[PDB]
């Protein structure tokens, strides 16, 4: 603490913190108690926020430690006061992990559908026979590589530089954003596109008469 | 152009203490109802509280807001634009990310990006008819 | 001009076969 | 009016035989200062202080928890209202 | 070859809509997105297409008004017109002709080309007819760039290039940083993704 | 007799629940005489019927594949054991099903048979006229032979209805079902449901269902179901009953809704040995619980006028019991903890309440992201 | 002057009377308990908009929430409560009825946003709108611009002059002053949709197009709510109308006025051809070019949804129809759903930047003049934009 | 004249006792609806398209098991939405159908069954 809370991660306050304990109820004015039932809040539940799921991803991937497992609004504000740092940090040990890999063994995540193996040695020991350079393997891998595979690595992309954590957050996880599913759910919005609205459905009025058929109707206006 | 101001749902910014602060000024508001119903409050202390409370913590919240992107997220649209007087007042920007506030006997928690409730709505339509109407006075 | 051809020159490679 | 707000979580501390009181504009028991009345708050760090000037509501008593950013003090028309 | 292309994937959706996405690989830094540009608005603006630019219904009624025994109005059978594909390669004016003698569906199938027109989609529905007129209408095609502006003319578009992407890769040199590029052509049938890359 | 399935892996995480009986695309057994009709012919107007409703119908359940459904939709496992007919709407009843990752490897597939068409003959007597049944529809008809031990194995809940006691073939083959589940060790779930040939008559219903019942480890009956299986009328008397004079406490001054919380010993003449958890359900409103060593009340709620126009009750009954089996299945301290049994419970007041805001059964059971959200919004997180 | 709101009924007294849901409890055996109460009355009740989705150790009869009572709001317990505001359209205006996500638009310009849609031209190749009230149904049928059958039958014959219905083995004829929506084998009850009017399809109001849209400053020709255009409105006829005096094919042209239904009117001061066009991660040339400035000028945030969640619309497929105030269920709500198809249109169709979790509903895009990427996210949607109809020598 | 806005007609259960009595050219629908019931709003809009689709050519009625319970009891009901296909032929047996079956189905009965 005293000696590396400077550079990394360590509890704002120092441990050993003292404590205080105040006034009881029945201490206090009827104003300054608290209720004898916790009371129903509209507020009462922690706010989703993108910067909790990402300081939980970093908190399970060891780039950062926090104070609990939760992520206090402390914490998230400093993540968003210092998000691009980290981001930075992880999209160079994205760089360095190509630079070791190759492209082979890097792009491969993006190709399911290459089972051969990719590791520089491998394809070393492949061109000493087949002849295809490394580039001509990466052009066959490539060319294994699936439409939606391929726009998933467009993330990957130089000028898009997509968060390597946010390509690889999974759902369970990218729901936190929001908090999960919608309590209203949504079925009740959903409505096909084509759709021709049944004007006889349950939420119409009955249908208008003409007010000439209705006036005859009720003898109130006479044809002959 | 080389740059974007875009805006998006998530870069507005409640300030994060927003929430303790309206469930303080619930809490309080409850007991002091309570305490309304004992008879040991008069109804003229529980509408000055209702409103100025209330008041006390948009104020807050307001005060709160420029610091709070200044110094935590300085390159926020919203940020930038009242910062730099482009468009919307400090005024506009806290009434989009912290709270309406008042007009009424009660307040408007909400801001227009958690949406107003259906009474929060209303008592701002109301407000800004008589806006409308101050302003036709003004030009005349 | 002329590096600029270059580079789309190459779309218009055929290959041995 | 402006508001001092407790700027730490802690505990409030103050001798309250120093401040008359009152009843407040909501109702709320209150101290009422015309005093320069210095007020601790032992925080989980350290016993951080406040200034409350005279002429003043200071909303808090002797040993009263408080949390950051809560209210602790205060520094026509007349119409009908029916009940 | 060292800088060498492949097209990686190619579909056909539909006889109107092929999709091709085609890989470029040891390109150097800035070489990519200079290529890609160019490329991309190649493809948008400076392919060319045809289409029918005007439609002469041999008997008209009146300018504006419907057509009778046809299912739906000169209007509609102009807008089904104007989504003909055609895969023409020499330039200049050129005209057609439908002649369809009885009730049932017209369709592309039905216009008579020139010798230098072919159809991309013979099954595109252009006209319904309920009863046995000698419906027969001239249309005039034009081959042609963008968009331009007694017979109606049909507000036509020649740009057979549906649209275009491409992304840039690091190859992971560490000193030459060389990158891969993929492009990515959505084309009416009038080219294929590789004839309006190499026309690009 | 004995039957090895030869695998010893541990199956899988979220424990297999058995729906027995019969589906239905949806389909309201519980009915009863209501004292407001809408108009006869506009539909338009019985959504008024949704959200001020019969209190029988206040929550209605279903067939157990809605149970089925809305379980997997909340996280659990569903095998839906049954049987449907060759023709077109079994593949569809069937496809639903796969649809909603509910297994149906118990789904028999008979061929000779309409599935939903019943054939019955239409008679006279006593100038009444009266039907009784020529044949019995597919999902009336499995055979004790058709059952799919490797499911009844698997299976940790057998839940049941009751409307497999309107069958002289689904009773047997329910009854050989639940021997078989029981010697694999499973827990048996009854969800009353009583269809309207059993509302007739008290004595007569509860010598129908008292073999089911005494054979039911777990037991959801609806307070309307309680009631009429105990003296009907006393708690009518009970709860029209008002003081003359004055209150015996503040509270029954308020005129608020009874809640009544039927004791033990009232239950006595329902409860027996096997019995682990019998759950009264007043909507979503209130759930009463008794175990054999506490009893108490889950305090729900409901809302339904939030919902004016797309809210329906169906299912909603159906969504509780699901939920209740998807906690039972990964907390079974439900059987030992009395807070831990409220805290659950809970949630199948939630995935209820969801339920009844969708026109539609199936369309409309919660997932368990949005049932546990709803609960965290609706309860003071002290009592998730 | 003003306008009826949506559930206002004109009494026989010549009160103006809206629909409450009566609370009472025990005692009494109402048949139907829905009020209409005039202004006069509904102040003498306890009106909540409140929601019975809150619990405690307590009981939901004690809990409080928001009510209206005389003039004042105030707070009470539900056991207080008399009469529940349940519709969500109750105090709106059928135009402003027609506005999603109408709680997070400034109120002050729901007259305007309002008075937009009443400016509105059809056009030709309607088009429903991917996010909706669910009121253009209601403005639809009760418009009368679509053929509505007059009686039910068996559908005989259809073409652009009438259509032909046969039941109760009587024959009616039915000529269009309209495209028919029946197949000539359809079988129709007495008051559904024969075919669509002049803006509606599908027997909804259809007022304008699904216009790929971003909001960016791009070089001032976007300065305080000028608008860019692709060509390709031009090319499609997407915003072509017909002006009859003889008609006109009126194109969309500079200067012309469009708006979306939030307010956020604009005049188009450039027109450029697709490749010059900022460009998605997809490829796809954005069609509109919005300024965000306006955002923040008018308050509405409205319009973000629509737009993030129109994406989702046209990526799921899906149309929407949210009714107001959606916040009652739950806080967020409104965010909650359009993240949640956003992140479902993402995974569904593996354009993860349709979703970026780092700045969701905003994406990185690119310069169609350059290629490279605007260095910040900008914010993408498919929001629904309409075409809007069109010396003294003073003293100052 | 302004022409009724349903064709799926209420019936006493006296009045369908008359109506099974004599004699019938067409088959015989009968719903067992109830108005508090959620499916049955989708049901009568289902009945309502069947009784305009097949015109004279079917006698589509319905039941509320509200006024006539002991009637739906007897006549086997054991939920609702229930329907029954009561063939013109006396001879044969009814068909009674449980659930929102597929206007399809009600087609496939009414076409090959009765």
């Amino acid at each position: 603490d005293k000696k590396l809370g400077r550079p990394h991660p360590f509890i704002d306050p120092t441990k050993k913190k003292q404590i205080e304990t105040t006034l009881t109820s029945d201490e206090s004015w009827w104003n300054w108690r608290k209720p004898e039932k916790e009371q129903w809040s509209r507020w009462q539940r922690r706010r989703p926020d993108v910067e909790t799921v990402f300081l939980k991803a970093m908190a399970e991937t060891g780039q950062v430690k926090l104070y609990g497992k939760e992520p206090t609004l402390t914490e998230t504000s400093l993540y968003r006061a210092r998000r691009h740092l980290f981001k930075e940090e992880r999209l160079q040990a994205e760089r360095e992990r190509l630079a070791k890999e190759g492209p082979m063994a890097f792009y491969s995540e993006w190709v399911k559908a290459w089972k051969r193996d990719t590791s520089r040695e491998a394809v070393q020991k492949h061109f000493e026979e087949t002849g295809e350079d490394e580039n001509t393997q990466l052009i066959e891998m490539f060319s294994h590589q699936t439409d939606r595979e391929y726009r998933i690595m467009m993330g990957t992309d130089v000028r898009i530089k997509r968060d390597p954590l946010a390509m690889r957050m999974k759902e369970d996880q990218i729901k936190q954003i929001w908090g999960g599913d919608p309590v209203y759910p949504t079925i009740n919005y959903i409505q096909a596109p084509d759709a021709v609205m049944d004007f006889r459905g349950p939420d119409f009025h009955e249908p208008t008469p003409n007010m000439l058929s209705y006036l005859k109707e009720n003898c109130k206006v006479i044809s002959r | 152009t080389a740059t974007s101001i875009s805006l998006g749902i998530d870069d507005l910014l409640t300030i994060p203490s927003k929430g303790w602060l309206v469930q303080d000024a619930e809490q309080q508001s409850l007991i002091l109802e309570k305490h309304h119903h004992y008879g040991n409050v008069h109804a003229v202390e529980k509408l000055r509280q209702s409103i100025e409370i209330w008041y006390a913590t948009s104020e807050y919240l307001r005060q709160e807001m420029n610091p709070n992107f200044r110094m935590t997220d300085p390159f926020n649209p919203v940020h930038m634009m009242s910062f730099s007087g482009a468009r919307g007042n400090a005024s506009q920007v806290h009434q989009l990310v912290g709270m309406r506030g008042l007009m009424i006997d009660l307040p408007i928690q909400s801001n227009l990006r958690e949406g107003l409730s259906l009474t929060e709505y209303i008592i701002s339509c109301y407000g800004a008819r008589k806006g409308v109407v101050d302003t036709a006075v003004r030009t005349s | 001009s002329r590096n600029l051809i270059n580079l789309f020159i190459p779309f218009l490679h055929v290959e041995e076969e | 009016a402006e508001h001092v707000r407790a700027p730490y979580n802690g505990k409030i501390k103050f001798n309250e035989d120093l401040v008359h009181p009152t009843r407040t504009r909501h109702g709320h028991p209150a101290f009422l200062c015309y005093i320069d009345l210095s007020v601790i708050i032992e925080s989980e760090d350290i016993i951080h202080s406040v200034t409350i000037p005279p002429k003043s509501f200071l909303l808090v008593q002797n040993d009263q928890y408080v949390e950051s950013e809560q209210v602790i003090a205060e520094i026509k028309e007349r119409v009908r209202k029916y009940i | 070859r060292t800088l060498q292309w492949k097209c990686v994937e190619s579909r056909r959706d539909s006889k109107r809509l092929y999709y091709g996405r085609f890989i470029l690989s040891p390109l150097m830094k800035g070489q990519a997105d200079t290529i890609g540009i160019a490329m991309r608005r190649a493809l948008l603006g400076e392919i060319e297409g045809t289409c029918i630019t005007r439609a002469k219904s041999e008997n008209i009624p009146h300018d504006y008004s419907n057509i009778v025994g046809i299912q739906e109005s000169v209007h509609e059978i102009l807008m089904n017109l104007n989504e003909i594909v055609l895969k023409s390669n020499l330039y200049g004016t050129r005209n057609a002709l439908i002649c369809v003698q009885g009730p049932g569906y017209i369709t592309a199938r039905d216009i008579i080309l020139p010798p230098s027109v072919e159809i991309v989609d013979n099954t595109q529905h252009i006209a319904t007819l309920t009863e046995p007129i000698n419906l027969c209408i001239g249309l005039k095609i034009e081959r042609n760039r963008g968009y331009s502006l007694r017979s109606y003319p049909i507000d036509a578009v020649f740009m057979p290039v549906q649209n275009a992407n491409h992304s840039i890769h690091s190859y992971g040199n560490g000193n030459e940083k060389q990158e891969i590029l993929f492009i990515e052509i959505w084309t009416n049938g009038s080219l294929t993704p590789k004839e309006a890359l190499h026309e690009a | 007799v004995d039957y090895d399935d030869g695998i010893d892996f541990p199956y899988d995480d979220p424990p297999l629940v058995c729906c027995f009986g019969a589906v239905q695309k949806e389909f309201v057994p519980v009915v009863r005489v209501h004292d407001n009709p809408m108009h006869p012919d506009i539909y338009s107007q019985w959504k008024m019927l949704q959200w001020d409703p019969p209190e029988f119908g206040r929550a209605p359940g279903g067939p157990p594949s809605n149970v089925a459904i809305s379980h997997v939709r909340l996280g659990g496992r569903a095998a839906f054991m049954g049987k449907v007919g060759g023709d077109d709407y079994g593949e569809e009843l069937v496809l639903m099903m796969n649809k909603e990752r509910v297994q149906t490897r118990g789904v028999k597939f008979d061929e000779g048979a309409s599935t939903a068409c019943t054939r019955v003959k239409i008679k006279f007597e006593d100038g009444k006229m009266k039907a009784e049944t020529v044949k019995e529809p597919p999902e009336d008809s499995l055979l004790a032979s058709e059952l799919n031990l490797a499911v009844l194995k698997e299976a940790r809940i057998f839940h049941f209805n009751s409307e497999v006691l309107t069958s002289p073939t689904m009773e047997s083959t329910l009854f050989k079902a639940i021997q078989w589940s029981k010697k694999f060790g499973g827990l048996i779930f009854f969800d009353l449901n009583l269809p309207l040939p059993l509302w007739r008559s008290r004595n007569e219903t509860r010598k129908l269902i008292k073999k089911s019942w005494d054979e039911a480890n777990i037991i959801e009956v609806s307070q309307q179901e309680l009631e009429f299986l105990l003296d009907e009328e006393y708690y009518e008397r009970r709860r029209n009953y008002t003081p003359q004079y004055f209150a015996e406490d503040f509270e029954q001054t308020k005129n608020r809704r009874d809640y009544y919380h039927y004791t033990p010993e009232e239950i006595k003449p329902l409860w027996h040995d096997d019995l682990k958890l019998l759950v009264v359900t007043d909507g979503t409103l209130r759930l009463h619980y008794y175990t054999p060593k506490f009893d108490g009340v889950v305090v729900g709620t409901e809302d339904v006028l939030i919902t004016p126009f797309t809210c329906d009750r169906t299912g909603s009954g159906d969504a509780v019991v699901a939920g209740i089996m998807r906690k039972l299945t990964t907390c079974p301290e439900m059987f030992e903890d009395q807070d831990v049994l409220e805290r659950q419970l809970r949630f199948a007041v939630a995935a209820g309440i969801i339920s009844q805001w969708t026109i539609g059964a199936v369309r409309g059971f919660p997932t368990e992201s949005a049932t546990q959200n709803l609960k965290e919004q609706v309860y003071v997180p002290s009592m998730w | 002057i003003g306008s009826l709101s949506i559930h206002a009924r004109i009494g026989d007294w010549g009160s103006l009377e809206s629909p409450f849901y009566e609370l009472v409890e025990k005692s009494k055996k109402a048949q139907i308990r829905m009020l209409f109460l005039s202004p006069s009355q509904d102040e003498y009740y306890m009106i909540a908009a409140g929601n019975s989705l809150a619990l405690n150790r307590g009981i939901q009869e004690e809990q409080v929430v928001p009510a209206r009572y005389r003039q004042e709001f105030l707070t009470i317990a539900w056991e207080e409560v008399h009469l529940r505001s349940i519709f969500p359209f109750q105090y709106f205006s059928i135009g402003a009825s027609l506005i999603p996500f109408i709680e997070h638009n400034d109120a002050n310009r729901a007259l305007m946003s309002s008075n937009m849609q009443r400016q509105a031209v059809p056009l030709s190749r309607s088009e429903k709108c991917i996010v909706g009230t669910g009121l253009e149904r209601q403005v639809a049928l009760d418009s009368g611009v679509p053929a509505i059958a007059e009686h039910e039958g068996k559908i005989l014959y259809t073409d652009t002059e009438k259509i032909i219905l046969s039941g109760n083995e009587n024959t009616l004829s039915i000529p269009l002053i309209q495209k028919p929506q029946v197949r000539r084998g359809k079988c129709i009850k007495k008051g559904q949709i024969l075919a669509d009017g002049a803006a509606t399809v599908g027997g909804e109001l259809a007022l304008g197009k699904n216009i790929l849209v971003a909001y960016m400053p791009w070089e001032g020709y976007n300065f305080e709510d000028a608008v860019l255009i692709s060509e390709c409105l031009v090319y499609g006829d997407i915003y072509t109308s017909f002006h009859i005096r003889i008609s006109q094919k009126r194109e969309i042209k500079v200067g012309d006025k469009v708006a979306g239904r939030h307010g956020n009117k604009g005049i188009i001061s450039k027109i450029l051809p697709r490749q010059d066009m900022p460009y998605l991660q997809d490829g796809r040339p954005v069609d509109m070019v919005f300024n965000p400035l306006g955002v923040p000028s008018r308050m509405n945030v409205g319009q973000i949804f629509e737009c993030s969640l129109g994406l989702a619309g046209s990526l799921l497929d899906r149309h929407y129809r949210i009714a107001p105030f959606d916040e009652r269920y739950e806080q967020e709500a409104s965010r909650k759903l359009v993240f949640s198809e956003l992140y479902e249109a993402s995974k569904q169709t593996a354009n993860p930047w349709v979703f970026e979790p780092e700045y969701p509903g905003k994406s990185r895009i690119f310069d169609g003049r350059t290629g490279d990427p605007f260095e910040q996210p900008v914010i993408i949607g498919k929001p629904y934009i309409l075409k809007l109809i069109h010396q003294r020598v003073g003293e100052m | 004249f302004v022409r009724e806005d349903y064709l799926v007609r209420k019936l006493t259960a006296e009045e369908l006792q008359e109506l099974v009595k004599g004699e019938r050219k067409v088959p015989l629908i009968v719903d067992f609806y109830a108005t508090w019931c959620g499916p049955c709003i989708l049901m009568a809009q289902e009945l309502e398209m069947l009784a305009v689709e097949y015109e004279s050519n079917a006698m589509i009625v319905k039941v509320d098991t509200d006024d006539e319970y002991e009637f739906a009891r007897d006549m086997q009901v054991r939920g609702l939405p229930t329907l029954f296909f009561i063939s013109p032929d006396p001879s044969k047996d009814a068909i009674r159908t449980e659930g929102l079956i597929p206007l399809q189905m009600m087609r496939d009965i009414i076409d090959n069954d009765m």
